[PDB]
């Protein structure tokens, strides 16, 4: 469950 | 945050909540806001470490949305609780003016990202200042209203407009007191503004043609929340791109920066 890939990415749900 | 309503959950994962960890009876308290930038990382205000300086005064927590004031009881997944290995605060802050006011914190052990918790994004060196006009939002677990002991248990999000610096300086507004490296944001009839613990905190910015959202600030101070030509004063991410890489690496910093996608 890296913290890397495309940020500022939301409801990650 | 004085206005706006209650965000829901996922809405904002890169939002954490820096506590103060009293030793003499376990509780914690919400005092600052801060920003996600990637597993071992967190963007904040310098301020909020004042008298505070001990990385063992602190207990961070990830994938939030509810918030209990002095709390005992740990905390059950999604929602992560975390501590303070480094406090970074910027080489050439200054105190009482709150200048420079920007800060790193560096966690352990490391939050594992999923639905609820992920990065945000920071400028990108090409950006320059934030050009009003534009859409904004701010979100935080500070005071509801101007002072009121009590702060907001449930996160808040309040949509804020940018205002030009000129303006933000001019006489009838703060009359000089503000500075190339801050950002204001807020309304000339005031009403909606941040507030003491939402500090720390992002300011979101975008174009309504754009996808993403981009943390443009930090919040750090303003005479009183929500009054009338005086917006909420940010401490402009943009310019310290800079300090953040020579922190937490040039790749890292990479990783929190859009590139030049589809319009
Ligand atoms: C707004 O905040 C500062 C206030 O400037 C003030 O002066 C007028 C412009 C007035 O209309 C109001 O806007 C406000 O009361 C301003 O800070 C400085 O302005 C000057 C240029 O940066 C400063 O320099 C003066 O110029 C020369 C430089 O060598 C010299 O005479 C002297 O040393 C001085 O530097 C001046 O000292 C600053 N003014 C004060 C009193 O702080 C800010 O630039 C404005 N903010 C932003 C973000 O630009
Ligand atoms: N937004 C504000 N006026 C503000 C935010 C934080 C703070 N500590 C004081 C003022």
């Amino acid at each position: 469950a890296t913290c890397d890939g495309p940020c500022g990415l939301r409801f990650r749900q | 945050v004085v206005g706006g309503m209650s965000a829901e959950p996922g809405a904002w994962p890169w939002m954490v909540s820096l506590q103060i960890f009293m030793y003499h009876n376990n509780r914690r308290y919400h005092t600052c806001g801060g920003i996600l930038l990637n597993s071992h990382w967190v963007l904040t205000a310098a301020h909020c470490f004042k008298n505070k300086k001990k990385v063992t005064d602190w207990r961070l927590i990830f994938g939030a949305n509810e918030v209990v004031w002095g709390s005992n009881k740990p905390v059950k997944p999604p929602l992560q609780e975390r501590f303070v290995e480094e406090i970074i605060i910027h080489e050439k802050y200054v105190s009482g003016l709150e200048i420079n006011d920007i800060a790193l914190i560096k966690i352990t052990p490391p939050v594992p990202c999923g639905p609820f918790i992920g990065p945000g994004c920071l400028p990108q060196f090409k950006a320059g200042p934030p050009r009003a006009p534009q859409t904004c939002w701010v979100t935080g677990w500070g005071y509801l209203k101007e002072k009121g002991p009590r702060t907001s248990p449930t996160l808040q999000e309040a949509r804020v407009a940018l205002i030009d610096l000129e303006l933000c300086n001019s006489t009838r507004w703060y009359n000089g007191r503000i500075r190339s490296t801050n950002v204001c944001a807020g309304y000339p009839r005031g009403k909606i503004d941040t507030c003491q613990g939402d500090s720390g905190g992002p300011l979101m910015c975008r174009d309504r043609a754009e996808n993403t959202f981009v943390v443009v600030g930090i919040t750090s101070w303003g005479v009183g929340c929500a009054r009338a030509k005086r917006p909420g004063v940010y401490t402009s991410t943009w310019p310290y791109l800079n300090w953040i890489a020579s922190k937490i690496g040039s790749n890292a910093l990479q990783m929190v920066q859009l590139g030049t996608p589809p319009r």
